[PDB]
């Protein structure tokens, strides 16, 4: 009332933002009140025995870093393998609390980073839409950004990885580059230059930066826009950042000679080419001007998000992740309710108004829509743009229908500000149910209350009762976690940086007796971790995987006899019981995924030996294992470890 | 044949420029020069150190880049496009710019 | 510690709350003098 | 915020400041005003006035429209 | 040129996406029911042709009719022509944000 | 002048964590007093 409109105003806008930002790093945070903070999955057991290693030992001493505890006979340099950004935003959070005398631990620090770049997430994108037009539509976005559900999906409290992290500094780069656009400084270039060094250390996804600028730009080039702003901002960008880039180890020579960074160059080329003519053509006349007038190809990875089909035929690692399949009419909606439909409406007002800065937001979307069609796992990229055109576009309607109520026809002008708000209400719903009930589950605490934490179980006998030079054998998927909980050596890493190892090791198994062994040998390997998952249910068996295993064994040139369509039945079907194929039922894998397994009774009114995930009956029920003596099995046999026997004493044929 | 028109924008651009310009693009040409003489000497012998050419290199066209970009936002004539931006708010601009660069140039080289 | 419940039904509430506040935000600025 | 840190100074967006600034000044004096004169002549003309404290409150009110007039004049 | 002429292509295009158009050239799902029932059982991201082509339909709706509502409240219409207008658009903004849901409470039953 | 001299130091003998504290200095003492002058400048050209 007695209080100004600036004042008002103000304490509106820094009320909503506090709350937005509030909301944000409260609404991820599900799986730590069920379950305690604990990193989870594949991909953070490695961020952090990475990050840990950092802090107690000094930069120096990680930024050239042979591990040999990876890839055991080769051994993976983590010093130059590794885009280092992650660790370097976390060490320095450790460092500035030790500093504060705050004392928090490497394992506390190191869960509840995603959430905490998810609430610097928000301020970031309430600017960059504070950019493109007026506040009004800016608060907007930051609320739907702290509650869109793909993105949380990727960054709920205990994921410490490069990817709720990457989002923040993608859209830093971006405010970086809409101001230095819109202004024209060279210190803002600078500033985005900046910017994009810190994003090419923590993501590599990276080249979306060095091909949607240069893009932008020769859009702002063909229809008749390119001034002299844009000029100084991508000539100065281009410089600061290529040569920034370069200085990551990971990185090395790659943006002067590859083909993924070959867009940025050709586009500087052509900017000069372009301002030089520009130049002569003001100093002359028509008369005059018109009688003057080793590089790398497209690596297959990045390649596969062109042509949606070359990761099937040819890259057969690639396609084995279940994220990595075109998106449903089903992914969209579920993880973006109502900003599917905000999309259009926020382009068409987009392209209504054509602007230096707008017509990048277009770009952006545009291209990133079609990216994360290809693949699930992108919706990191578009979930933001889309949040960003949805605070552009709802806002506008609201506007709209704004001035139209007399206090500032009106029934019908009412009847719009009460369906927005309802639709936004029924998006926070959602995007909460979303949160909770689906995107929200521990990797390794198998959970149906009862808990199957087996994964740790076996991870700990092993950390404890074997050798401290044991060879411990598993699928590539498993790779981080042994190394960070069992602390042995294990042969595969989850990298996959030999194409020539994991065909070796998935030739160890699924195949005969004898041939393995004489495999397991040359690795000096010792124990052998299979997880069987057959007796709780478990959908990821390693048998589930198993076609994998011999898909990839099978495709290089040390081993072809393991060709694929001969451990299927007559019929072409992959059935593992007693009608199954017989090489099948006699491979290395299912002999230790099955072994002393046709006597327990899994279900009430079964056969005596059933198998849960496959409803059917096993086919061979007794057999005995000649080299594999077995070691331990854990309680709801989710995962078996065995132990490759020594070459016989008597020196006799077997063992 | 073509050598009239040169000699006239050579004139033209003599005259009708004024200076504390001229010296700019005299700088230009000297960076543009060394450049040319880095490449040169490239191309006849190769690169054993490549990192040592590249950043000593780069750190020529980041320059003439800068100089370039300097000469745009000094012009009187180029005020239209660049609001707010006083001819000292864009000197501080580049030496800030050039500082990185070359702080960046000693880092990558050996 | 907090029900999984109690977290829900708090984000719930202020979620809804942020947007109508963010509705009244457009009302006064559209009403600037 | 007692950095200035500005290389270039703009008489026009120190004359808005100032502007304002006078605006406010003024905005309150009214307010004041409007307050002091309703209050006196709610509290001091209810049954007995006298016309003593009538005219003190009158003379506090042409001193306060005084004041404002030399503000408003300072402003001009 | 033809500014909107490019806003009709990239609707389309996005109509085309968002019915999960490279699903459908990847891997061919077969656009039948096994009586046909159209969506799938359980699957996150399963779709056959008919559930990806039908949803996205809505989604374009659901963005033209926001295009007809703000078009009409352009001034000097006669209002015959203005409350047929709003009367499309409020039509298609509710029908499709409450087929959309329908739809996927189908899909995924135990949905909310 | 300093802050060149600096960038052939950092060649020679210091490492990326001792230069970079120095020229947090010299460069802030630069920063103030070209702003300083600058201003100065700006007045007279006027
Ligand atoms: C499956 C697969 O693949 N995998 C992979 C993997 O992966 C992985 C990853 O990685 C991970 N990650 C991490 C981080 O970890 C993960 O990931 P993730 O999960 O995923 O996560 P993230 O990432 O984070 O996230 C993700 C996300 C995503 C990404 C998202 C995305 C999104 C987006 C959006 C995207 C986008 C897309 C796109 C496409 C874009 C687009 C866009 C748009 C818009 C569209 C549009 C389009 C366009 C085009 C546009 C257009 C536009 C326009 C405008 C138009 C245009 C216009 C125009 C005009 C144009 C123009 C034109 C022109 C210009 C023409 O996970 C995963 C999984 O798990 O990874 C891995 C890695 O690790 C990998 O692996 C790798 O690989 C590689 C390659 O490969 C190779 O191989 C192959 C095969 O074969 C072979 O191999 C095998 C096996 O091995 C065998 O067996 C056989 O036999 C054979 O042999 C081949 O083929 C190829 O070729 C190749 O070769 C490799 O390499 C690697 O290896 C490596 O590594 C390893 C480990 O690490 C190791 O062990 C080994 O050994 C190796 O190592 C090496 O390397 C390293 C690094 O690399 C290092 O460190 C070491 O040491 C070594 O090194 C060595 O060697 C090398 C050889 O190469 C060399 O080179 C080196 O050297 C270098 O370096 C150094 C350092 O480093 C230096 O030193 C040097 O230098 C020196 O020397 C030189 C000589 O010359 C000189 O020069 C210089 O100077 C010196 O320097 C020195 O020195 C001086 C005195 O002297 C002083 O001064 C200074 O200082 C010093 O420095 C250099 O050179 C050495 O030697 C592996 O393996 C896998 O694969
Ligand atoms: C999912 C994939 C679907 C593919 C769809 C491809 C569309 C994506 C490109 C987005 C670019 C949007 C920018 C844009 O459209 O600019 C508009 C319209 O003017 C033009 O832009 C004309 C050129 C349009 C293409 C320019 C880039 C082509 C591809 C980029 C390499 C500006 O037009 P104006 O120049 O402002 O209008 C002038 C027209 N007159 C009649 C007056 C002459
Ligand atoms: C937001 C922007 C900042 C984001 C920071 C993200 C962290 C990325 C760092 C990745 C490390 C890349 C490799 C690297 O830094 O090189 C290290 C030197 O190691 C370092 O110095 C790391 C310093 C990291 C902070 C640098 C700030 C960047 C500001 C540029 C002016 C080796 O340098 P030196 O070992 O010191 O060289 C010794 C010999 N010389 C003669 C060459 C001096
Ligand atoms: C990690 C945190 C750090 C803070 C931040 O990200 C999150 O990164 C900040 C930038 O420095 C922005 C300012 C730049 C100068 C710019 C001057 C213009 O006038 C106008 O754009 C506002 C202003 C001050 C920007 C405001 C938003 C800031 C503080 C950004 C935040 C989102
Ligand atoms: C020899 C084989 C090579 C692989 C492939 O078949 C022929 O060659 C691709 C085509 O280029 C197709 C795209 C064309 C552009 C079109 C853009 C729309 O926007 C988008 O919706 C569909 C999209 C991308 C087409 C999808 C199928 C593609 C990728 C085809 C693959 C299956
Ligand atoms: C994981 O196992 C390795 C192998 O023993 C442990 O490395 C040893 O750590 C102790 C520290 O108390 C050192 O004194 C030894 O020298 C290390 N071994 C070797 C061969 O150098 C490591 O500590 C284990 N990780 C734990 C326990 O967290
Ligand atoms: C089995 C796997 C699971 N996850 C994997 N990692 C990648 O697939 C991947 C990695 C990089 S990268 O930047 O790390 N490169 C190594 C420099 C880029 C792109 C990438 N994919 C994105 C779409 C197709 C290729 S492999
Ligand atoms: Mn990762």
């Amino acid at each position: 009332l007695r209080l100004s409109y600036e004042k008002q105003d103000t304490l509106l806008k820094l009320l909503i933002l506090s709350m937005a930002a509030v909301l944000s790093f409260s609404t991820r945070l599900f799986a730590v009140l069920r379950f305690e903070s604990v990193i989870h999955e594949f991909d953070p057991y490695f961020n952090y025995r990475t990050t840990r290693f950092l802090a107690e030992e000094g930069f120096y001493k990680f930024h050239n870093w042979f591990d040999d505890r990876a890839w055991y006979p080769l051994g993976r340099i983590i010093g130059g393998t590794i885009y280092p950004g992650l660790m370097i935003t976390s060490a320095a959070i450790y460092h500035v609390l030790h500093f504060f005398h705050i004392t928090i631990d490497i394992r506390n620090v190191c869960v509840f980073l995603a959430p905490l770049f998810s609430s610097f997430t928000t301020i970031v994108t309430y600017h960059l839409t504070k950019e493109l037009k007026d506040a009004g539509a800016g608060l907007l976005a930051a609320a739907m950004i702290a509650v869109v559900p793909g993105y949380i999906s990727r960054s709920v409290a205990g994921s410490y990885d490069n990817e709720g992290i990457a989002i923040f500094c993608m859209l830093l780069t971006y405010y970086m580059w809409i101001k230095a656009v819109k202004t024209g400084s060279i210190c803002w270039a600078a500033k985005c230059a900046l910017a994009y060094f810190y994003m090419v250390s923590s993501w590599g996804g990276y080249v979306f930066l060095i091909n949607l600028i240069p893009l932008h730009v020769l859009v702002l080039m063909l229809t008749g826009r390119f001034s002299h702003r844009i000029y100084v901002a991508y000539c100065t960008v281009y410089c600061l950042g290529t040569i920034l880039s370069m200085q990551i180890s990971f990185v090395g020579f790659q943006p002067v000679l590859s083909s993924e960074h070959m867009a940025a160059f050709g586009v500087f080329g052509l900017c000069q080419i372009h301002a030089f003519v520009d130049y002569l053509r003001s100093k002359l006349n028509p008369q005059q001007f018109e009688v003057l007038f080793k590089i790398s190809p497209w690596t297959g990875r990045f390649y596969s998000l062109l042509d949606p089909s070359y990761a099937k035929n040819n890259i057969p690692i690639i396609a084995s992740v279940s994220e990595h399949q075109p998106t449903t009419w089903s992914s969209y909606y579920f993880d973006l309710q109502l900003l599917v439909f905000m999309f259009p409406v926020g382009l068409y007002y987009c392209f209504s108004n054509l602007s230096d800065a707008r017509i990048f937001i277009i770009m952006y979307g545009v291209t990133s829509m079609y990216f994360s069609a290809v693949m699930v796992r992108l919706m990191l990229v578009l979930a933001p743009v889309m949040c960003i055109l949805s605070g552009i576009g709802v806002s506008q309607v609201l506007s709209t229908y704004m001035k139209n109520l007399d206090i500032s026809k009106n029934e019908v002008a009412s009847g719009m500000i009460l369906v927005m708000a309802f639709f936004l209400i029924t998006y926070t719903f959602h995007s909460t149910w979303v949160t909770s009930e689906a995107y929200s589950s521990p990797s390794i605490v198998l959970s149906a209350r009862i808990i199957f934490d087996d994964f740790r179980e076996a991870y700990y006998w092993l950390r404890h009762n074997t050798p401290e030079d044991a060879k411990v054998m598993s699928w590539w998927d498993y790779g981080y976690q042994i190394t960070a909980m069992a602390n042995r050596t294990i042969l595969v890493d989850n990298n996959t940086w030999n194409n020539t190892h994991i065909s070796r090791v998935g030739q160890a198994m699924a195949s005969t007796e004898e041939k393995a062994y004489e495999i397991m040998r040359e690795l000096d390997v010792s124990y052998v971790l299979v997880i069987f998952g057959g007796l709780t249910g478990y959908s990821s068996d390693d048998i589930n995987k198993f076609l994998w295993m011999v898909r990839i064994g099978g495709s290089t040139d040390t081993g072809k006899h393991i060709k694929e369509n001969d451990y299927y039945t007559p019929t072409g079907e992959f059935r593992v019981d007693r009608e199954g194929s017989p090489v099948l039922l006699n491979c290395l894998m299912y002999k230790m995924c099955y072994y002393r397994f046709g006597q327990v009774y899994t279900e009430a009114k079964r056969p005596p030996g059933f198998d849960r995930v496959r409803n059917a009956e096993i086919g061979n029920k007794d057999f005995e294992l000649d080299v594999l003596e077995e070691a331990y099995t854990t309680e709801h046999w989710l995962v078996r470890i065995y132990k490759v026997k020594d070459l016989d004493n008597r020196g006799l044929s077997r063992t | 044949s073509v050598v009239s028109v040169i000699s006239r924008f050579l004139e033209e651009y003599l005259s009708s420029t004024p200076q504390r310009l001229k010296l700019l693009d005299a700088y230009l040409l000297y960076i543009l020069l060394t450049g040319a003489l880095q490449f040169g000497y490239c191309l006849l012998v190769g690169t054993f150190p490549f990192n040592s050419f590249l950043s000593g290199f780069i750190s020529c066209v980041g320059s003439f880049i800068l100089a370039v970009c300097l000469r745009i936002q000094i012009n009187p004539q180029n005020k239209a496009d660049f609001q707010g931006i006083s001819p000292e708010r864009a000197f501080a601009d580049f030496l800030f710019a050039s500082t990185i660069l070359h702080l960046v140039v000693m880092n990558f080289v050996g | 510690m907090i029900t999984d419940v109690q977290l829900a039904i708090f984000a719930n509430m202020l979620g809804v709350s942020l947007f109508l506040l963010v509705v009244l935000y457009h009302y006064v600025a559209v009403n600037n003098p | 915020v007692r950095l200035d840190f500005s290389i270039t100074k703009d008489p026009a967006a120190e004359a808005r400041m100032k502007v304002a600034c006078i605006t406010e000044q003024v905005l309150t004096l009214v307010n004041k005003r409007i307050g002091l004169y309703r209050h006196f002549d709610e509290t001091v003309n209810r049954y007995k006035q006298s016309r003593d404290i009538s005219t003190l409150n009158s003379g506090k009110k042409s001193l306060e429209t005084e004041h404002k007039a030399l503000t408003s004049e300072i402003a001009l | 040129p033809s500014a909107m002429t490019v806003y009709a292509l990239v609707v389309v295009s996005y109509f085309l996406i968002t019915g999960g158009i490279i699903y459908d050239v990847i891997v061919e799902p077969p656009s039948v029911g096994s009586r046909p029932v159209a969506f799938l059982a359980y699957r996150v991201n399963g779709q056959y042709i008919m559930e990806g082509l039908a949803s996205s339909f809505l989604f374009t709706m659901g963005g033209l009719g926001f295009i007809i509502l703000d078009r009409s409240n352009a001034p000097n219409i006669p209002k015959l022509n203005r409350f047929l207008l709003l009367f499309i658009g409020f039509v298609c903004v509710l029908l499709s944000f409450f087929m959309a849901r329908v739809f996927m409470r189908m899909k995924l039953p135990g949905y909310l | 002048a300093a802050m060149l001299g600096l960038m052939y130091v950092y060649w020679t003998q210091l490492n990326m964590f001792q230069t970079l504290k120095y020229l947090a200095i010299l460069g802030s003492v630069t920063f103030l007093a070209g702003n300083r002058m600058l201003a100065q400048q700006a007045v007279k050209r006027t």
